[PDB]
Formats: C-alpha cells, structure tokens, sequence
C-alpha cells in the first residue's frame, strides 16, 4: 500500500534535516529503496539508487540509508535546490507493481508584512446597456496569504455560486486573489451601493465605491 | 537522450483520448517503458510497463480493464490510451523509461526511472468552443481592470494598445466556474491625473477561436 | 536434477529474519549485468542440456 | 566470529567473497585488521575499483 | 594496501615552499568536525575491512 511520511520538515541553511519514510513487511526492507525529487512544474529525476549511491551529476551532499523496515535521507546545506520535495520509492508483491509514498516538503528557516490592497471596480455603462453585470473584487499585494473576501451587499454577507481561486506565486514573490460572482443587472440595480471588505490577519479595509460613481 | 511526448486538451468524459510517446537518441528495442500519474497535490501513481521489442504487457491491481496499449515500432512510438475517464483523473502524464530489461514480475526490484518524459496536464469538461468575451470595466493613484470572460479553451493572452503599453501590466491567474467556464482579469495600474487625458485599449487574442476583438475603456464620471 | 523456486529470505546470523535484510540476512537471489561492452568471459552463453 | 554480531547494526556489509557463516568451516593463517574513521558520506566510495 | 604519513607541505605547482604557506602551497592535513548538531550524513563511522 502507500508509505506513511510526515507533510513537511524545515531546518536552517548550514545544519543537516532528515526525512523518514516507514514500511511494511512486504514494502521495503525485503527490498531496495529509491528517492526521486521533482523541481515544481517540471519533471521527477533520480536521487538516490541501489539504496546507498548516487547518478552522475548528483553530488556528495545527498546521503540516505536503511536500517530495518524504514529509510531515511539526509541533506547538509539548503541554498537554492532543495526547497523541492521529495519521494519514497520501493516495490512490494501485494500489489505486484511500483508503490510511493505521499509526498515530503522541505523549506528553508523571510519577507516583510504587506497589507491586503483590494480594488473594486465598478461595471462600464456598455456592460449596463448590454445587460451584463458580474460583481468583481480582488486583493493583491500581500503576504503571507490569509484573506477572505467577503460579498457584503451593505448589509449581510451574499454567498450564492462564488467563483473563489487560490493565491499563486507572482514575480515578486507575492499573491494575488481573485473572486468572481455574476448576477443578473437588475439586482445590483436594486442594490445601494456594494463593498467588498477583505479580512485578512485582521486587518480589515473597507473600499465602497458607488454603482454610478 | 531527450523524451518529447505530445500532450492533450480539454474534453468531454468518457471519451477516448491518445497519448503518444516519443524516442529519441537512444535505440529503441532494449529499454522498458512505465507509465506514471501525478494528480495536483498528490503523490504518483503507478500504471505498468510495456517492452519496445515485444507484446509484452502488465497492469495494476486497480486499474485492469479501462487500460490497453498499442505499439508502433516502425514510427519508434508508444500509444497510450484511456477509456472511460473520471472526473478526478485530471493527472500529469509522464512517459517514464527505465533502466535495463524486465519483463518477469520478480525482476522489478532492481529498477530504477532513469529518465523521464515532459508530460502536459489533461484535463476533462464540457463547454463550447468559442472567442472570448471581453467585460467592459470602469476604475475605481485610481487603476483600472480589464475583464475577460467565458474563453474556451485555455490560454488566452492579454495585450494593451495594441503592444504599446508594456509598463505597469498585470495579469491574474485562471479561476474555475461552476458552468465549466473558465474567467481571466488583467488590472493595469496608472497615474491618477491620466484616466481621462490619456485612454488606454485593452485587447486580447485567442489562437484556438482565430479571432480577434477589440474594445474602447472609458471611465464614468 | 531438483529445480528450487522460492523468493524467501536466508538467514546468514544469530538474529531471525523473517521481512528484513540488508545487513546479516541476505536475498538469495542477484542478477545478471548482461552487457555486450565486456569480453568474452561475462557474455550470456546460451546452454540446454 | 560468533561473539561479532553483538557490536550494533551495522551500515554496509557487502563482500566480494567467502560467507560470514562459512568462516568458520574453513581454517585459516593470516588475515589483515586496520580501522579508520570516515564521515559517513564518504563510506559509499570504499569499493574495488 | 600501504600506509604513508608526511607533514610536509604539499606545492600544487611551480612554487617553492619549504616551511611557509603559499596561494599554491596547502597543508595536505585536513580535520573533521564531529557534533551532535550534524546528521547522520556528517557524522563519524568506525570502518573497519
Ligand atoms: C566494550 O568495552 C567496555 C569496557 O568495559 C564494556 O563495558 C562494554 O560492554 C563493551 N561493549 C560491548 C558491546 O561488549
């Protein structure tokens, strides 16, 4: 079956984290272990075969062994290449074929606070003629990413068919959330004015801007 | 070596979709081949292994009966194909070749994916082909957004005054809808003293439609 | 004239080992690194009886 | 070499010839000991050739 | 299978070095560090052939 290993283990740059990869009678210690790493967005590549040595053009820093019925792997030095994850690999006879493990995180032990920006934007009147109208609000520039956005029609929460994303890593090492909710025109019509107030960390911001500005 | 392999798109469930591997460099009649999936934000699966120079075939204990394989020696191919698709197998695809020979089922131990293939995301839903629809935005420094909407398939790309304005773009990552839609918004930040001196165009262009629309953003008062 | 299959484990030590090897007990099983960039001594020969 | 294995789990116990348990079927007039200590990283590389 | 001891200091080049410590000239004696704080990578094992 699958192989039990912890989500995420971090250290500081300079020392030596380890990562465990337990198994059963028949996953491993009856047979050989091996460790892939994957680079985010792109393709797993061998680390670690034959249970102790390493491919040509893996370097001596790399390190993992088995003692009984559980492998560990041992890193020294964390700068720009093993903030990726890592895999546990071996073969069993249960399910006769390859079985792996989880998955494994590992971080390094930094950026300033930013305060949520969100941004509402009012409809064009060639979306009021086209009777078209879509309730847009989205944050951006902040960090660590904590917001929720809320549709607050000046008096209540409105939660019906929302279209919320989750934060990616932009350019500058930030996030960007977005939410879409669309309605028929005649309703924000009805609506006095609209605010989207974001809490995020606590600090929440209010930007109302009215449906005619 | 290097292991190019040709992806897929979006599609309707429970059709058949064709994955091909290629091989290059290397000679293609002493290698086995395995078949990966990785689902977003989950470890890999296995499938099987295939020799190059025989039938020679082997399945999980999962998945039997929704799985075949069709070998093409002549163009130095393998086909891949899949049978009644699931809504949660919308999993990156990875033409995996591993070192040595194995065909019997206790020779596996000693084997080790030497080298893998770039794999694309396939994904499965419903929705018609059609040219994006652009949603005309009025701002709130004041910025202002530009928003696209219901453009199938992916990607699309934003582009402003033609070109022109290369400072001060941003875009905004794909989200999901509950029709099977897909929605983008693309808000570019401007001096406060040029929304009404200066007017901007937003523009965007999608390959798959062929076609081209074009607007005219004016703030209100 | 007696074929023996078996993929079980041999005990080579004090300790017994029922589902774990790699330091005392061994797999009885090794396999051949059958290239063709040897000589003459290592190749495949193909023998029946 | 009965009193051998009672000295910890070892880390790497591979050999290019005779068996362990076999040693003591077979008598024998010289032998070479000499120890040393190696960071662990560096074990791998102890190998003929 | 021999054994060498030197203190002597090695020259990697052209330059003469008799007691004094060149850019080319390096002492070829170099010590470890062994601390609970290091993993099971850089730590000291007891190999013995
Ligand atoms: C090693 O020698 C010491 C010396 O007294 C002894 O206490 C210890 O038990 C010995 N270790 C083993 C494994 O016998």
């Amino acid at each position: 079956p699958v192989l039990t290993q912890p989500p995420s283990a971090s250290g500081p740059p300079g020392q030596s984290v380890s990562i465990s990869c337990s198994g059963s009678r028949s996953n491993i210690g009856t047979n050989f272990v091996y460790w892939y790493q994957q680079l985010p967005g792109a393709a797993p590549k061998l680390l670690i075969y034959k249970n102790d040595q390493r491919p040509s053009g893996v370097p001596e820093r790399f390190f993992g062994s088995k003692s009984g019925t559980s492998a560990s792997l041992a890193i020294s030095g964390l700068r720009s290449e093993d903030e990726v994850d890592y895999y546990c690999a071996a073969w069993d006879d249960s399910l006769s074929g390859h079985v792996f493990g989880a998955g494994t995180k590992v971080t390094v032990l930094g950026q300033p606070k930013a305060a949520p920006s969100v941004t509402l934007f009012p409809p064009s009147s060639e979306e009021l003629q086209a009777n078209k109208a879509t309730l847009v609000c989205l944050i951006s520039d902040f960090y660590p990413g904590a917001v929720t956005v809320a549709w607050k029609a000046d008096s209540s929460p409105v939660k019906a068919g929302v279209e919320t994303t989750t934060p990616s890593k932009q350019s500058n090492n930030k996030y960007a959330a977005s939410s879409y909710l669309s309605l028929t025109p005649e309703q924000w019509k009805s609506h006095r004015s609209y605010s989207c107030q974001v809490t995020h960390e606590g600090s929440t911001v209010e930007k109302t801007v009215a449906p005619t500005e | 070596v290097q292991l190019v392999q040709s992806g897929a798109e979006v599609k309707k469930p429970g059709a058949s979709v064709k994955v091909s591997c290629k091989a290059s460099g290397y000679i293609f009649s002493d290698y086995n081949i395995h078949w990966v999936r990785q689902a977003p934000g989950q470890g890999l699966e296995w499938m099987g292994w295939i020799s190059p120079d025989s039938d020679d075939t082997n399945y999980a204990q999962s998945f039997q009966g929704r799985v075949t394989m069709t070998r093409d020696t002549s163009i130095t191919t393998v086909y891949m194909e899949l049978s009644s698709l699931r809504s949660d197998d919308t999993a990156v695809y990875f033409c995996a070749r591993s070192v040595g020979y194995c065909s019997l089922n206790s020779c596996q131990r000693w084997m080790w994916f030497d080298t893998w293939g770039q794999g694309a995301l396939v994904t499965v839903s419903s929705a018609s082909t059609k040219g994006p629809s652009v949603f005309p935005l009025a701002p709130s420094t004041a910025a202002l957004g530009c928003l696209v909407k219901d453009y199938f398939p992916e990607p699309v790309t934003v582009s402003w005054n033609s070109g022109a304005l290369t400072s001060g773009v941003h875009t905004f990552p794909a989200v999901l809808q509950s029709s099977g839609l897909y929605s983008l918004s693309s808000v570019v930040t401007v001096p406060s003293s040029s929304l009404g001196t200066q007017t901007y165009i937003c523009n965007v262009n999608h390959k798959p439609s062929n076609t081209k629309v074009d607007k005219k953003v004016e703030p209100k008062s | 004239f007696e074929r023996d299959i078996s993929t079980e484990i041999y005990q080579a030590g004090n300790k017994p080992c029922n589902g774990v090897a790699g330091f005392n007990c061994y797999f009885p099983l090794r396999s051949y690194g059958f290239r063709p960039t040897y000589g003459v001594g290592h190749q495949p020969y193909r023998v029946v009886v | 070499y009965s009193v051998l294995y009672n000295f910890a789990p070892f880390f790497a116990f591979k050999c290019y010839g005779v068996s362990p348990t076999k040693l003591n079927d077979l008598c024998f007039t010289n032998v070479y000991a000499d120890s040393f200590v190696i960071r662990g990283n560096e074990v791998s590389q102890i190998a003929p050739g």
